[PDB]
């Protein structure tokens, strides 16, 4: 026994783009590591294909912090709305350990064709 | 020397490790042997090669730094002989 | 019945043998590495459901080559199943077997693997970092199944010891091709799961040492080309072994095969920046932590660890000629010099001077110093030398005649003695008697004492360890301060001493201390921050009484380096060295009650108390170049404002290259010291305290993470076993609230005192008793794996009375 | 009594070392070690040969003129 992740995290949703300023409203989906030392999100959960910035204000309000993103990921879930094809986007610079245990949350507690 | 000048000039920047200058320009070699069988091994003769060179043994010497000619290193003759025998030698072209 | 028997060996080989019961199971010790949400640890657990047969090869003779059996559920069947099909045409893969059988009425499905060997790599990598002298037999069989010994070997006492018996690296060394192998066919095995879209956790229990994996239970399945394999616990387990078989021997000859000629790399290449990526990019694909080949480009301390780390495996492929001082003819007013412009360590890669001025008109007296006290400009200009004496590099020889030392004996006064004759003193039988006396020397003692630095081997460290013992022996010296100091502020004492080499040709330290005004030696000091300066050690014997007839050899650092040193780090050491009550207790007296407080200050609120002492045989010689890199990264990290990065990295480069692979002139002749501290510069008594507290602390994570967390209990060291081995491996950044919280544990159930590597520990027993902190035993293995030294049982003492101290 | 012998042999070694005698390697190399194998002797027989074997040393030359250094 050398098990993956116990127990999963959590789901919000949060804010990206394609450029610095351009980060819209609510566009994407996170799944956070909750730290008493910060705030610290792992993967953006997303329909659009070539996004490329996202940003969060700070927990103060005076700053906002931009977290750059990766070439995004192919993969597909089983819901009422039929076949809906995301794109899983890791913010860049994510180790192997995060990525392992947001896909095993993704693949459990959600489906996958 | 010109060697070192040689050497220095191949070099892809002039910046060479400093422990191959004496390996490939010194002029002359120092060995120490503690006895009799190491001393067959290496410095057998009155040449032997080390470094990828070519060296002719000279004036060999014993502990209290008295002359000791060549014959009398003989297997036998060995425990008469203070024995960190240094051979000196040169570079031969 | 029987029939299970002709099932399982299915189509090949059925030769089969029980080896134990029939239709039931075969409980055996092993070492797994266990991480569910209830218990963490490398410790030996009790695999039970498994089925284990021995193979026969011809003539009726066992094979070492088994075919387990395990049985369980119905659902992992099916997963592993599936995983099984996904994975099967990998080359590194171990050839499964699927059926259902029926002990009573009832479909139990097996899984029937196929030519195993007995043992796993964490058996032997358990067995070679928890080593316990008293019961090794494990370790006996695996060194003599694969034709590295014979068990006439073993009746060879004292077999184990490094320092006596200096043949068992050889005997060690022959297990670097299955290592090797294993590390190659684990790249594979990657591989072919990235490619087949599966998510899964790596470890060596898995892993039988031919090379093959198995027990695809705990993996699940993600979209094809999108897969990936967990390595943190893997690799980092494994370093410590990488350099005590030396597994990448192989990768110095022509085609990487044992039965080819060496490489003859080129004499003045010196980069080796492209092959250093190249095996890493070989054996560690997916270790994902950026590798910097050059430690210049690091981002903090803990990067230079990281990339050290790697560097110090990566250097002993290359030639040994290559390294050291990378000079350049250099113009002065018309004349060619040669002198250093940089550098080439083994644990720092390739490092530049940034301010070299080549056609220089005129020298200072600055430039006059930093010229006279380089290696380059007088090794360049001797003859050549080869000593058969040592086996240490020698490099040249300044002179024409070696120079022979003695050392005399000491004089008697006789009045005294017959003093003590007069007043019934000396009688045949009397407890008090005369052992300390003034030992003779013959001529060549220096060098037969200089020659024990071939106790000295590249050793790797376990990085994801190393960088939590490195954050505790942190939080243990946040009580003092530190930070650079100007020229007129530093104190020394006793200003007639010599100067080094070559500067005791003219005077002592107090002319070089005198001529330089208090701006030279602040010019110095600012230069040295973004520069590099090779200097030249000599080496000298002590005249003193001792109760062994062996010498001590003791280094004179030249003059340039102390200087500078002071001025680094004086604000710190004369901070420590006047604080009381701490744990390190240098310059605390034992005269008018020091002592009583000090004795009264270790045993503090410890609960059932034991005492614990020690001390290091051979502690400089013996010391890795990785811990007196971290004992001076911890040292200089109190720079946290005065210094930038690039400053504080160039002086860290500078005192590398200066009390750690400086060309140490013993005799009449500069030779190449490898590794370990000089006992004669300006920050020994620290460095070893340092050390000292780090083997503490590794012994107490040892002892801590390798016990069977379903045992224990107390539920909190239970939650603390969890929790360390999440941050130790399971975690990548610093976690300062656990760090206070495990050195608050520490604290208080491990009391210590420190001198330079003298040390005393008060711990609590009934913890000890079931290896919550560390016993004596834990040092004795932490040392034999880490410092490559074995510690013999008569020299720790351990106290139960406290009321004798 | 072996305390005296220890004591005899570093005041011996000492005279002989400045009579001179380290000019010749391999009969100092024999002092040392004799010397040395005296001082950690733990019982006096040995420690008596090892004693005669060093004092010959001191006998076979003519530098120390034994007659008049016998004075009783
Ligand atoms: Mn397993
Ligand atoms: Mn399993
Ligand atoms: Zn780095
Ligand atoms: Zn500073």
């Amino acid at each position: 026994n050398n098990e993956l992740s116990p127990v999963a995290l959590r789901q919000m949703s949060c804010a990206a783009g394609t450029t610095q300023t351009a980060c819209t409203d609510d566009n994407a989906l996170a799944y956070y590591n909750t730290t008493k030392g910060g705030r610290f999100v792992l993967a953006l959960l997303s329909d659009l294909q070539d996004l490329k910035w996202a940003r969060f204000p700070k927990s103060d309000g005076t700053g906002t912090i931009y977290t750059e993103l990766e070439p995004p990921c192919r993969f597909v879930t089983d819901t009422p709305k039929g076949p809906k094809v995301k794109y899983l986007y890791f913010i860049k610079g994510l180790n192997n350990l995060n990525r392992g245990m947001v896909l095993g949350s993704l693949a459990a507690t959600v489906r996958l064709q | 020397n010109d060697a070192l000048n040689n050497i220095i000039n191949n070099a892809r920047d002039g910046c060479v490790p400093l422990n191959i200058i004496p390996l490939t320009t010194a002029a002359k070699l120092m060995v120490v042997i503690p006895d009799y069988n190491t001393y067959k091994n290496t410095c057998d003769g009155t040449t032997f090669t080390y470094a990828s060179a070519l060296w002719e043994i000279q004036q060999v010497v014993d502990a209290d730094s008295k002359i000791v000619q060549l014959s009398e290193i003989s297997m036998d003759n060995s425990p008469n002989l203070a024995w960190p025998l240094i051979v000196t030698a040169l570079r031969a072209n | 019945a029987q029939s299970f028997l002709n099932r399982v060996c299915g189509v090949s080989a059925a030769r089969l043998t029980p080896c134990g019961t029939g239709t039931s199971t075969d409980v055996v010790y092993r070492a797994f590495d266990i991480y569910n949400d209830k218990v963490a640890g490398f410790a030996k657990f009790l695999k039970t459901n498994c089925c284990r047969f021995q193979e026969k090869d011809e003539d009726d003779n066992l094979i070492d080559s088994y075919f387990v059996v395990k049985r369980h559920t119905f659902s992992n069947y099916q997963h592993e199943e599936t995983i099984y099909n996904l994975l099967k045409d990998c080359p590194a893969v171990a050839k499964h077997d699927f059926f259902k059988f029926r002990i009573d009425g009832d479909m139990v499905p097996h899984i029937s693997r196929q030519r195993l060997t007995k043992y796993t790599m964490a058996d032997l990598v358990y067995a070679l970092r928890h080593f316990d002298e008293g019961n090794c037999d494990t370790l006996k069989e695996i060194l003599v199944t694969y034709n590295c010994c014979d068990d006439d070997y073993f009746n060879k006492k004292d077999w184990y010891d490094f320092v006596e018996n200096p043949d068992i690296l050889r005997v060690y060394a022959n297990l670097g091709e299955r290592v090797r192998q294993a590390l190659l066919k684990t790249v594979q095995f990657c591989d072919a799961m990235r490619n087949a879209g599966i998510v899964g956790v790596l470890t060596l229990d898995n892993q039988d040492l031919n090379g093959n994996w198995y027990d695809f239970g705990d993996f699940i399945q993600t979209t094809p080309g999108s897969g990936v394999p967990v390595v943190d616990s893997y690799y980092s387990l494994l370093m410590p072994i990488l350099t005590l078989t030396r597994a990448l021997t192989a990768e110095s000859h022509v085609d990487t095969d044992l039965t080819k000629p060496y490489i003859k790399w080129d004499l003045l290449k010196y980069d080796f920046t492209e092959e250093r990526l190249k095996l890493f990019d070989r054996y560690f694909k997916y270790w994902d932590q950026t590798y910097h080949p050059n430690c210049v480009n690091c981002l903090d301390d803990r990067c230079i660890l990281h990339c050290a780390n790697f560097n110090v495996l990566f250097s002993t492929v290359f030639p040994p000629t290559s390294f050291g001082p990378l000079v350049r003819k250099i113009f002065v007013d018309g004349v060619p010099f040669v002198v250093s412009t940089g550098y080439h360590f083994r644990e720092l890669g390739v490092v530049h001077n940034q301010d070299v001025n080549l056609h220089s008109s005129r020298l200072s007296f600055k430039e006059l110093l930093v010229y006279a006290a380089d290696p380059a400009m007088h090794a360049a200009s001797g003859n050549l030398l080869l000593d058969k004496r040592t086996t240490c590099f020698s490099v040249a020889a300044l002179t024409n005649n070696v120079a022979f030392q003695t050392v005399k004996p000491g004089n008697f006064n006789k009045d005294f003695y017959d003093f003590a004759v007069s007043k019934g003193f000396f009688k045949e039988g009397s407890s008090v008697e005369l052992k300390h006396f003034f030992f003779a020397q013959d001529g060549n003692a220096a060098i037969s004492d200089y020659d024990y630095y071939r106790y000295n081997l590249p050793t790797m460290c376990d990085i994801r360890q190393l960088l939590f013992v490195v954050e505790v022996v942190d939080k243990y010296f946040d009580c003092y301060d530190g930070g650079c100091i100007n020229a007129n502020q530093v104190i020394v004492n006793n200003l007639d001493k010599s100067a080094g080499f070559p500067f005791n040709k003219w005077g002592k330290a107090r002319l070089y201390y005198d001529s330089m005004s208090y701006e030279d030696q602040d010019a110095l000091f600012a230069y040295t921050k973004r520069n590099v300066i090779p200097t030249i050690t000599q080496m000298n014997l002590k005249y003193a009484i001792s109760a062994k007839n062996r010498a001590r050899t003791v280094a004179g650092v030249s003059i340039c380096s102390t200087m500078t040193n002071r001025q680094f780090h004086q604000k710190l050491l004369k901070s420590i060295a006047a604080t009381r009550g701490a744990t390190v207790v240098i310059g605390t007296s034992k005269f008018y009650g020091g002592w009583h407080n000090m004795l009264k200050t270790v045993y503090s609120d410890v609960e059932n108390p034991h005492l614990m002492g020690w001390d290091y045989p051979k502690c400089d010689r013996a010391m890795p170049n990785m811990l007196r890199i971290m004992a001076s990264l911890v040292l200089a990290r109190k720079h946290t404002t005065c210094c930038s990065l690039s400053h504080r990295f160039y002086r860290l480069a500078n005192e590398c290259a200066q009390v750690l692979s400086e060309m140490v002139m013993c005799g009449g002749s500069l030779y190449v010291k490898p590794g370990g501290t000089s006992s004669g510069d300006a920050t020994t008594a620290y460095a070893n305290s340092v050390f000292n507290i780090c083997q503490a602390v590794t012994a107490n994570v040892n002892a801590l993470l390798s016990t069977d967390g379903n045992k224990i209990a107390d539920k909190y060291v239970r939650n603390l076993q969890h929790r360390l081995y999440e941050c130790l491996y399971r975690n990548r950044d610093v976690d300062t609230d656990f760090v206070n919280e495990f050195y608050a544990y520490l604290r208080k159930h491990f009391s210590m005192m420190i001198l330079s590597d003298d040390a005393v520990v008060c711990f609590n027993s009934t913890y000890a008793s079931q290896g919550l902190v560390a016993s004596i035993k834990n040092f004795k293995s932490v040392l034999y794996y880490q410092n490559n030294v074995f510690m013999s049982e008569a020299k720790c003492w351990t106290e139960t009375d406290l009321t004798k101290g | 009594k072996m305390s005296d012998v220890k004591c005899t042999s570093v005041v011996l070694l000492s005279v002989l070392q400045q009579l001179r005698v380290e000019s010749s390697s391999k009969l100092w190399a024999q002092c040392v070690q004799l010397h040395n194998d005296i001082l950690l002797a733990k019982d006096t027989t040995e420690a008596f040969e090892k004693m005669v074997s060093l004092l010959s040393v001191l006998l076979s030359m003519q530098g120390a003129v034994d007659i008049n250094k016998l004075c009783e």
